[PDB]
């Protein structure tokens, strides 16, 4: 058949590189005539019942199915309802409405972790991915002595940035493996991923 | 920084069954004081020794932070040891079947948690701990008084944890 | 006729304190016009329900009931469990997603015993102990008032405690009547706010 | 207990430092580019242009129990929208920049009216924009960025403190 089915897992992360909120969906049947999708929007207040201004629809590039609204056209701080309509010669089908304040939903990059600059001992400095230094994050850095068993040792609730932070308690192997993570403190926002592996070597 | 090896949302959950627990006991030390007005455990001190009710320590927990195997592990063999002495009350008597099993399943759920919680981090001792020594408790007294007893020392055993965990979750 | 079931939606659990089990609902779609089964199925895990631990009795619906409840019994209160319900037709079988909770994590919370208390002007002295069954959970509650009038305005009283023995709210002067309400919530921890409590219409001073 | 959810207190406190990483953008972009390296220098010209200072009358806790300290908040960040607003860009090189920092202004702005609105606790007179000093020329402009940047950046000190301490996180 050839009606267009209504779209799903869409899903939008706000980049802080690109400054725009990128939303991508599942279109589905790989229908075979001249479709189109269209990112629609409008500006909302929390549970999304107000339908507020209306923001510029982001007409999705050919192959491509996601767009990026820029953040020209979004009011951070405050919830917006977003859909996606698919348009075919035959039918018309929307996604059910997401409620979201782009700001809930920012895209995180790990950490920079790095060994700074006493007996079976370490110590780290990390500062935070600077395009997210305004925000107040919460991280978790995990350690495991680098051997057949994979055993990862962790602290919790650390601080954004760290001068200097001295950690022991490492002498199980000659080498470590460090990553570390970080998420928005008290409110909103996904994990971010895990730094690359630092591979130190506690003093002897 | 504010760092610590146990998460906050374990810590909170911890302190949590500490209340629900303690407000089991409460309940049965009601039932016990009012359906056989045996309601000062002071009376019983002695019964201890001759029943042979096992205490279980705390003398890991005000000396340490980011390294408390220890500690949980503690916690964890208290927890253990009350699960197996109030089974072995054999509920006591009919009018308080309930409510102590209602403490023992409070006592064991959180004796468990906390055991997982250690595997999860990688604490977990490869000794499960040998089931503490498992009083009598012959007569219907015996199982009265020692349930006073048990109650008694299982609330003095939470206070100490309360401020444990209250302090942990705030490093 | 006769068609295959549909994979189950909107499934959801509440812990109920007053019955202690965790009651869970579901919806089933579609009509299918056999002699369908339905069946809460689940295991204990851990965080994020990758791990694959204890099988925990099935429940099994009764007919025509969308839902089932699981005995305290047979929950680990404070872990994780999964949980998924499984349709069983003569023509095929389908499962929901699996769902992730700790049965503490989704209490289902009742409104604080708020009262006026039996003692300048425009003041008022309330008191408010929680909901009994749930007082060993430390509670946050929101506090809203309003005088009697043409479209008044809620004015509100955020992060209060669990209980309060006599608290004083004065300056109301907008008229004879005012009515009050209070909500809790867990503390720190996952759940879902209460209801307001029913409307107190209580006069201030003079 | 307070009269404002701790959430909104802690959004608050995101979008004061999410400007005042906005602003040093700016005076790094007019440093960068046109040498214009310390506001000091620059002093004596907040007369010339007309550029105000955002007051911000202690607001810890005054006439009102909240109602009128975020109402001082709010008409500052609505004057600086306003300044910001005047330098019509400052030039193409910095247009990009000075939105970035305009647009950040104004939401929070925006954000603390309405929550003021949702709490009964907005002021009874909105804000009609004052005399919105020109800035004719390209220095004018450039000058002027450098100084409403450092006033907003002072006036977001201040800000940051005030809210910091009703949050207590
Ligand atoms: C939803 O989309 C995400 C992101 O593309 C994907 O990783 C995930 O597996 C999808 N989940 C479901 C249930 O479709
Ligand atoms: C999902 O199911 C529950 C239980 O029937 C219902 O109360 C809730 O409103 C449903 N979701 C929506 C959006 O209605």
């Amino acid at each position: 058949g050839y009606p267009p089915a209504s779209p799903s897992n869409l899903s939008c992360l706000m980049h802080l590189t690109t400054n725009s909120l990128v939303c991508q969906w599942e279109p589905g049947p790989e229908t075979h005539l001249p479709t189109s999708f269209i990112l629609k929007s409008f500006r909302s207040r929390a549970d999304c019942q107000y339908q507020g201004d209306t923001i510029p629809d982001c007409v999705a590039k050919k192959r491509q199915n996601n767009c990026s609204i820029p953040r020209k056209n979004l009011l951070l701080y405050q919830y917006m309802a977003i859909w996606v309509q698919a348009e075919n010669m035959l039918g018309s089908s929307e996604s059910p409405k997401l409620c979201l304040d782009p700001m809930d939903v920012v895209k995180l990059e790990p950490p920079m972790l790095q060994a700074l600059d006493q007996p079976g001992c370490l110590w780290l400095s990390w500062k935070p991915w600077k395009p997210s230094e305004y925000m107040e994050q919460e991280c978790e850095l995990r350690y495991q002595p680098q051997l057949k068993g994979a055993n990862w040792t962790l602290v919790f609730h650390l601080p954004s940035s760290k001068d200097q932070f001295e950690l022991c308690g490492l002498h199980q192997a000659p080498v470590y493996t460090l990553q570390m993570r970080c998420i928005r403190s008290s409110l909103p926002g996904f994990w971010s991923p895990w730094s690359p592996g630092l591979q130190l070597r506690p003093t002897m | 920084g504010p760092a610590s090896s146990l998460p906050q949302s374990f810590l909170l959950k911890c302190l949590e069954q500490v209340r629900k627990i303690q407000g089991d006991g409460a309940a049965l030390q009601e039932k016990l004081c009012a359906t056989y007005k045996l309601c000062h455990p002071e009376e019983l001190v002695l019964l201890g020794h001759s029943l042979g009710i096992p205490w279980a320590p705390l003398s890991s927990c005000p000396s340490q932070a980011l390294q408390l195997a220890g500690c949980l592990s503690q916690l964890h063999s208290g927890l253990f040891l009350y699960q197996g002495l109030l089974q072995a009350l054999e509920g006591i008597s009919p009018e308080l079947g309930p409510t102590l099993d209602t403490l023992q399943l409070d006592v064991a759920d959180f004796a468990t948690t906390i055991w997982q919680q250690m595997e999860e981090l990688g604490m977990a001792p490869a000794l499960q701990p040998t089931q503490g020594a498992m009083p009598a408790f012959a007569s219907a007294f015996q199982r009265r008084a020692g349930g006073v007893l048990v109650a008694s020392h299982l609330q003095s055993f939470l206070e100490v944890s309360y401020r444990v965990l209250r302090h942990l979750a705030q490093p």
